[PDB]
């Protein structure tokens, strides 16, 4: 009848033992999935036109300036992919939709703060619980066996991706901050009217139209940015350098996938399909994958023609 | 919008906020244990923590003397800080104070708290203690620890 | 021979007949001055009824906090069952799970769970098969699981329970916990217990050795629902005390040629010491390993 | 005024034959003229309604409302005379049956307003009533299950007749 | 703005007796292991905290009486001594406070 | 508005009627026995020896 | 109104009249004042009619109590336990006789709204209608759009 937490009845000699025990198990579980191509992988099919592959979940680290051989400066958001895995696969018929779906998670968190149903679901999967889970629409040939890890090498430089995340919340806000209303003049007789919405509707209808711009909560909603290209990829730290800014605050989880813009369709011909497998790769990728236009930090200073 | 704002708006303003914290700190120095509203105790805790760090610098350091002069309204406490508190915590690098929650005061049902310097001469507070190692849950986990310990060494 | 459904009926009738006899020989109403010795509310004196009142009744006199928390009663320094009637005026102390040294409480809980798990053994198997329990080893708490010694029919020589069979045992125990049967104790003469368990050779051996070590030659019998077992030492008041229950696995002792011994094992945790799902999972893995006494 | 609650403790039932079961003990207690709002005190009375005496005391001890301590003393003295004068064996074997608040006698004072206006303020007083019944609190009514909905719907369908005919 | 019509008691009951308007039952109440009085899990026990303050007040009263004047804070450590007690081997050069009482059981001597 | 309660009650028992009065309370019986009689020990056995 | 008044179905007492008719009136009690203008109609009624009424109805017991009163009353009891009390305050003789005769014919049931002007325990002799009453049966009773074997 009383609530409880994991370390409520633990003595002083037991708390460190439990903390390291779960930590060791979590690391062991994560390291056991480092060879997906040897643990009976699902069949791999060649890329075909009209095929959609799975995406990624990353953490927003920050931004740095980036220059090109042309001489222009572009800002890039640091998206780091950590502990990203495929959880479960749902076929097209089961998911009663036009395309099959795939479940992906990332950013493993403590097991002591998860529901019983979620904990047992991860127990059979043999992976630590993830913070967020996203669903990606894929085709039949793009199926990936559950438990397969994913890395930032799944994308390549010169590829346009889409990022979706919850925006920075701002709480209850007025019309000026929320909808950019012009407000009222601050002087010349104005009485208690400097940020008021003013008229909300016409008098004849005798009501307020639904969807009217009114003061209320702002942010903490899911927004997606389209047409963002990848300038650089760091193989060692699994970091993607997406162009421009992305929604969400620092250290927030952002779902990444291939761009849906019509002008960017049929561009996954050379991209890894269904994903990149470092264990089964014949060669080792370089430390950093740059763009053709990106000037390397170690390259000599650019002299224009 | 208050993101990253690590200072509470208390008192009549920034000047009053410092003065209120200073008075609480002075009483904490003199009496070694005071009770105050929970929010004010938490805010003052950081200033109390840093006082010993300035006290450890030595009285001959002119920066610490000026800081102690401002933050101690009663001048008799400055010799105490530089010759009692600082020598007591010379081996301790942090956590000089412990803060606990006490039942709300009857005047206005405000959230009350008590903050005191460790190693005081006052009678000990009824500090909350974790479960004993002899209980059923602890014994079962202890047995798991031993069996796991014997498994890895063999 | 006698069917199991009638064996329980006569054993219950004998238990009721003995309980009535103990009440009958007791006089009508006598007052015993029971003094409360403890760190909480000291100096309280309880004037209760001999062989009628219980340490639980004294607990209700103070508050429900004692009733809910006190798992064991300490009479004159020796452990006492919560529902066991008092026989004389004496000092009383109550013990909880979260005490400085809850060694007796843990041991009482350990034996209490053995009987509950031992009880569902008879009801689990088919009516055609025969099940005869041996005894309840006093396995230490630190072993990680409590064990009970059972012997099965000659048909199940190579039969080993699967996951579903162990799941069914847990479901029956949880229903037993759900029914919330209080633990009833009765101190009886050795000869009376012998005729109660005359159909079990192992229980007869257990009764005769318990009487041998006891100068008065009397043994204590505990009853849950319609089930009566010979247990040594006080138990917890009711079956609702335990919250998390599970039987770990089944192990076969050696040698098996003279007699087949099956050591069923399980682990439990009460409501007051509820654990997280992850922590409980590790305890289940540890409890599955076989354990033997020193 | 009316003071029927106090007289409810003076009614005596005839002795019971052994055939009929035990009549549970009941105690009527009330405190009059409390400087509190009856609406505000209603929330505390409803909160501890139906719970055990000792559980109610624990809930009332840590409540920040002023009326909480008033009821706490009322419950405490109600438990005292129950064991002492009402043949109650166990003082913890009691549960709250009914707890409610009633409007007491109130004064009328003038509250000054601007422009020479005024408003009639009222110094609210209220009573608190409580009845304690010996025995464990009754179990709460379980939620009505889906099968209960199923049989009830069947009963309505089976209870319909041909109307406006023979 | 003024109300247009009088609100009925049926509407008022639906608002005043709303579930969120009711007082929520507290499930963080437990008995103190030492004195047996009720306390919260995250809050110090009222009985034990108050008895420490009274002893602290008595010692502080002895502090001021031996002090005998403001702005005279000692530059040495302080140790309180009860009846039938002597200075310890490590208790040297520190201000001694004499309490005309027996040392409490909970007041463990260092 | 100035209306208040009639709370003028002073605690009053029944101890002494006003003095210097010819009328006084008439007593029908004494408070206690004039001389205490100590029952001899063993009177229960004397009951058998009727 | 009907929504504010309880109703009942049309019925009799023990199927009265099925084999024989049993008079439902069982007892009559009359209160008459010797002096007083309010009892004059009641007084003259019993001088000339209560004798003839008694002979007409032998199964009904009539009690005539003469006590001081301001409102003469008559109380009628039936075998079902229903009790009816009617005042005789200042009425004539030809109208009390009609009033008294009316109580004799009454069955004693509550005079409230009757839901149905008819009642029968066997509304049908050929069977009540059911959805399959006018439904033909096909060969082997095959359901629509299904095949067998
Ligand atoms: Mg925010
Ligand atoms: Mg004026
Ligand atoms: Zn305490």
């Amino acid at each position: 009848k009383s609530g409880t937490w994991w370390d409520e009845h633990l003595s002083e000699e037991n708390v460190p033992f439990i903390k390291q025990l779960v930590s060791d198990e979590d690391k062991a579980q994560l390291a056991s999935k480092l060879c997906p191509l040897k643990d009976e992988p699902w069949p791999i099919h060649p890329w075909e036109p009209g095929s959609f592959r799975v995406g990624l979940i990353a953490l927003k680290l920050g931004m740095m300036p980036l220059w090109t051989k042309d001489g222009q400066k572009h800002v890039v958001t640091l998206l780091q992919v950590q502990d990203c895995h495929v959880l479960k696969y749902t076929s097209k018929e089961n998911c009663n939709g036009k395309m099959a779906t795939l479940s992906v998670g990332g950013k493993t968190v403590s097991r002591f703060r998860k529901a019983t149903s979620i904990l047992e679901f991860y127990r059979e999967l043999g992976l630590p619980p993830k913070q967020t889970v996203k669903i990606f629409n894929i085709t039949d040939n793009a199926a990936i066996k559950p438990g397969t890890p994913l890395y930032a090498a799944h994308f390549r430089p010169g590829q346009y991706v889409d990022v979706t995340a919850k925006t920075i919340g701002k709480g209850f806000q007025g019309v000026m901050k929320r909808w950019g209303f012009k407000g009222q003049p601050a002087t010349h007789g104005q009485t208690k009217t400097h940020r008021r919405p003013g008229a909300v509707a016409t008098g004849d209808i005798g009501r307020v139209w639904p969807g009217t711009k009114m003061p209320g909560k702002m942010g903490n909603i899911y927004r997606t940015e389209y047409g963002l290209k990848v300038w650089r990829i760091n193989t060692k730290h699994n970091i993607i350098y997406v162009n421009g800014s992305v929604p969400g605050h620092k250290n927030c989880l952002v779902k990444v996938k291939d761009s849906k813009l019509p002008a960017y369709k049929d561009l996954g011909k050379n991209l890894p399909f269904p994903t990149y497998f470092p264990d089964g790769d014949e060669e080792e990728l370089p430390e950093d994958l740059y763009d053709e236009n990106v000037c390397q930090p170690g390259a000599p200073s650019i002299t224009f023609a | 919008i208050s993101h990253g704002r690590v200072f509470r708006r208390m008192g009549l303003g920034p000047e009053s906020r410092i003065h209120l914290l200073r008075n609480l700190l002075t009483g904490l120095v003199r009496h070694e244990r005071i009770e105050a509203p929970w929010a004010r105790v938490d805010e003052m805790r950081g200033y109390a923590e840093k006082l010993i760090d300035y006290g450890k610098l030595g009285d001959t350091n002119e920066r610490a003397m000026r800081m102690a002069d401002f933050w101690l309204t009663e001048k008799d406490l400055i010799p105490k800080l530089f010759q009692v508190l600082a020598p007591r915590y010379k081996d301790q690098t942090g956590g000089y104070t412990r803060m606990l929650q006490i039942p709300n005061r009857s005047l206005d049902r405000a959230k009350m708290a008590v903050i005191e310097y460790k190693g005081n001469c006052l009678p000990p507070l009824p500090l909350p203690r974790r479960d004993s190692h002899l209980t059923l849950l602890n014994q079962l986990l202890q047995g798991l620890r031993q069996d796991l310990r014997q498994s890895q060494e063999a | 021979q006698l069917s199991p459904t009638e064996l329980t009926e006569m054993r219950n009738d004998l238990f009721n007949k003995e309980k009535a006899r103990q009440l009958s020989l007791t006089p009508r109403t006598e007052k015993i001055e029971v003094k409360h010795v403890g760190k909480t509310d000291p100096g309280t004196v309880f004037v209760m009824n001999k062989n009628i009142s219980t340490p639980y009744s004294c607990a209700m006199h103070l508050s429900e906090w004692y009733c809910r928390k006190s798992i064991l009663a300490l009479v004159d320094g020796q452990p006492w069952d919560m529902y066991k009637p008092l026989t004389k005026s004496c000092e009383i102390k109550f013990l909880t799970f979260k005490d400085c040294d809850p060694g007796e409480v843990n041991k009482a809980y350990w034996r209490s769970c053995a009987m509950m798990m031992g009880c569902v053994i008879e009801r689990a198997f088919k009516d055609e098969y025969m099940v005869n329990l041996v005894r309840a080893p006093e396995v230490p708490v630190i072993s990680g699981a409590f064990c009970y010694d059972v012997v099965l029919d000659s048909k199940l020589d190579e039969w080993m329970p699967t996951k579903e069979n162990l799941r069914s045992f847990t479901k029956d125990a949880h229903a037993l916990i759900y029914k919330d049967l209080p633990f009833e104790t009765l101190e009886v003469e050795a000869k009376v217990a012998l005729e109660i368990f005359q159909h079990s050779k192992y229980k007869v051996d257990f009764i005769e050795e318990k009487a041998s070590q006891n100068p008065e030659r009397i043994v204590k019998l505990h009853r849950i629902g319609d089930f009566i077992d010979v247990s040594e030492g006080p138990l917890i008041p009711r079956t609702s005390i335990c919250f998390q229950y599970e039987v770990s696995a089944v192990h076969n002792l050696q040698p098996t040629q003279p007699s087949l011994i099956r050591r069923f094992q399980g682990v439990s945790l009460p409501v007051h010491l509820r654990a997280h799902f992850t922590i409980w999972d590790k305890l289940l893995e540890r409890s599955r390993k076989m354990v033997t006494e020193d | 005024i009316s003071r029927k609650w106090e007289k409810k403790n003076k009614i005596v039932y005839p002795p019971q034959l052994p055939g009929e079961p035990r009549r549970p003990a009941e105690i009527y207690h009330c405190r009059r003229q409390i400087k509190y709002s009856k609406d505000k005190m209603w929330y505390l009375a409803k909160l501890i309604r139906g719970m055990s005496i000792d559980q109610a005391l624990a809930q009332l001890e840590f409540n920040d409302k002023k009326g909480a301590k008033i009821i706490k003393e009322v419950l405490l003295e109600a438990q005292d005379m129950a064991v002492r004068d009402h043949n109650v064996e166990f003082r913890s074997n009691l549960y709250i049956a009914e707890s409610t608040s009633g409007r007491g006698q109130c004064l009328k004072r003038i509250r000054y307003h601007g422009r020479g206006r005024f408003g009639i303020m009222e110094k609210v007083y209220c009573h608190y009533f409580v009845k304690l019944v010996e025995g464990p609190p009754p179990p709460p009514e379980p939620p009505k299950t889906a099968v209960a909905h199923a049989k009830e719907y069947i009963q309505q369908l089976r209870s319909r007749t041909i109307v406006h005919t023979l | 703005a003024a109300p247009k019509n009088r609100r009925t008691i049926e509407v008022n009951r639906c608002r005043r007796r709303n579930p969120q308007k009711l007082i929520k039952v507290k499930n963080n109440i437990d008995v103190c292991p030492e004195c047996g009085h009720l306390k919260q899990k995250h809050v110090l026990c009222a009985y034990c905290y108050e008895k420490v303050c009274k002893e602290t007040a008595e010692i502080r009263r002895q502090i001021g009486k031996q002090e005998g004047g403001p702005f005279k804070a000692p530059t040495i450590e302080t140790v309180v001594l009860y009846t039938g007690e002597t200075p310890s081997e490590q208790d040297q050069g520190k201000r001694i406070i004499e309490r005309d009482r027996k040392r409490p059981s909970w007041f463990t001597q260092n | 508005t100035e209306k208040e309660f009639m709370q003028h009650a002073r605690k009053a028992g029944l101890v002494i009627p006003p003095e210097k009065s010819d009328r006084s309370i008439h007593l029908a019986c004494t408070a206690g026995i004039f001389d205490a009689y100590v029952p001899p020990e063993g009177d229960a056995r004397i009951s058998s020896l009727s | 109104t009907a929504r504010g008044t309880p109703s009942r179905f049309l019925a009799s007492v023990l199927h009265n009249g099925l084999g024989r008719y049993v008079q439902q009136l069982q007892r009559l009690s009359f209160s008459v004042s010797r002096d007083g203008a309010s009892s004059r109609g009641a007084r003259e009624f019993v001088e000339r009619e209560v004798i003839d009424f008694a002979r007409r109805n032998p199964g009904v017991v009539i009690y005539v109590n003469s006590r001081p009163c301001c409102v003469p009353r008559v109380v009628a009891e039936y075998l079902n336990g229903a009790v009816r009390e009617e005042s005789i305050h200042c009425k004539s003789v030809e109208e009390i006789s009609t009033l008294v005769q009316k109580l004799a014919d009454q069955s004693g049931l509550d005079v409230i709204r009757i839901r149905k002007p008819f009642h029968t325990d066997n509304p049908s002799i050929q069977g009540q209608w059911h959805p399959f009453t006018n439904k033909p049966t096909t060969f082997r009773g095959l359901r629509p759009r299904e095949v067998q074997d």
